[PDB]
């Protein structure tokens, strides 16, 4: 059996994630259009600032996160905003197109689409071989929203001042994912163990991210077509 | 830091 | 008569206007869409920047700026470069409908449209009577692009270091203007006396929009809708 | 000054 606490924690989460991931994707249109140089670079840009906005609206609402200081939710969201997009992104990827397909067949991203905003396949090919791999465990709601809560309350990320409490709290989230697959998920097997897999993964995607953003971000022709949110963000201050 | 902040509300 | 020297400041002033104003307003449909909480500042702050880019390809245009330090072209821009947009936005004013009319019926700005974007009528209401006595003066192109570049070169703004350089630029060009309107406007009149009266007022109307840019820019759910070029340039740094 | 001296060329 789940505590009552660990059941709050469950029911708060799934919560939070539906107040912040809108299946309908209709502010898309709201954003700069895509163009098919670097010619999807504004549409793109737009488009992680607008999800950056809705991580921050989600880690609000992570039982303790609210309660740590003002530098150490910056430093975590700092750290992980970019590995929190690539595993909520996971919800609009499907296995077939092999592409992100949000809605109409303008917002459906192949990976060419990908390569016209400033990246090569040596970040996109791991990419995609992670949301293949995560497509097939089919998780339920409850499994995806915890795994996005985890990777964000880690302690090993640049900045954190009080590790002890922050792992106290990732700490309570992996016994939380453990038991609800253990009582609510069938057979049980090593799903926890391929979860804890996948975090290994967005680490070594950070990574190479963050190498091609500050290559990006160093020609000022391209700088000028990001957003003040993403530069706060991604830059070293 | 100053947008997010007042993101943090 | 006009020496071949003063044609040719003529000419190549004209031809930077056409390379760098576009009568179709097609790019309009890249920035981001205008919505009737300040719903028009995304896609006015897009249009500026757009601006921005276009007034620095015809300075870089004017004889005489392109050999001036990077120091005193950059103070130049950041002190004239709304006044500039104030100007060749006169080429879009309607005297009826009182807007800017930029093709289709979304592009056309209302006063109401541009109060939905931060600023008051205490900017508003000189600006479009500054709009409508320039339109009723009914400049020929040469004069209107003497006029904006004369503008641009003004000693009197801060952070110029060479005045004696750029007051000299800025007094051939004047004498342009006054032979232009002798041999070439008929009755002569005191158009030259009317256009500079229409710069004493630019100067009143760039205090207005930076004290209330200022406003705007220090609160960050509104400084997050601009881009990085006019937080740039309407900086202080 | 990023933006602008390169705009500048
Ligand atoms: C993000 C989501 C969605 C899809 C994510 C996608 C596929 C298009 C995606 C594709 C590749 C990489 C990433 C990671 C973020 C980045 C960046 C850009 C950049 O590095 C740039 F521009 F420099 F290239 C940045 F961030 F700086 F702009 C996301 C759709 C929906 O599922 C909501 C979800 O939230
Ligand atoms: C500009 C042009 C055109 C029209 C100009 C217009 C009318 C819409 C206009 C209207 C009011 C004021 C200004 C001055 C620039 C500003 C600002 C915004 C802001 O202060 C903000 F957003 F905070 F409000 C800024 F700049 F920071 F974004 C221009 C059309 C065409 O004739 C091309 C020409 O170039």
């Amino acid at each position: 059996m789940l505590s009552d606490e660990q059941m709050q924690i469950i029911n708060s989460l799934v919560e939070a994630h539906h107040k912040t991931y809108d299946d309908s994707y209709s502010d898309f249109v709201r954003f700069r259009p895509p163009v098919r140089r670097l010619s999807m670079l504004p549409h793109l840009a737009d488009l992680v600032s607008y999800s950056i906005q809705k991580v921050i609206g989600f880690a609000k609402m992570i039982p303790g996160f609210r309660d740590l200081t003002a530098e150490d939710q910056i430093a975590l969201l700092k750290s992980s905003a970019i590995e929190i997009i690539m595993l909520r992104s996971n919800q609009s990827f499907s296995l077939e197109d092999m592409s992100w397909s949000c809605g109409g067949p303008d917002f459906k991203y192949c990976i060419n689409d990908v390569t016209k905003a400033g990246h090569t396949l040596e970040l996109l090919e791991p990419l995609v071989k992670f949301q293949v791999g995560l497509k097939k465990l089919k998780l339920h709601e409850e499994e995806h929203v915890l795994l996005m809560a985890i990777c964000l309350l880690s302690p090993d990320r640049p900045g954190v001042q009080d590790h002890v409490r922050i792992e106290a709290l990732q700490d309570r989230l992996c016994d939380v994912l453990q038991a609800y697959i253990r009582i609510q998920h069938p057979g049980g097997r090593l799903l926890y163990a391929k979860m804890i897999q996948k975090l290994a993964d967005l680490r070594s995607l950070n990574e190479e991210h963050s190498k091609q953003y500050r290559s990006l971000s160093f020609q000022p022709e391209h700088s000028m077509q990001l957003t003040p949110l993403v530069l706060e963000v991604f830059g070293s201050e | 830091h100053k947008i997010l902040h007042r993101l943090l509300q």
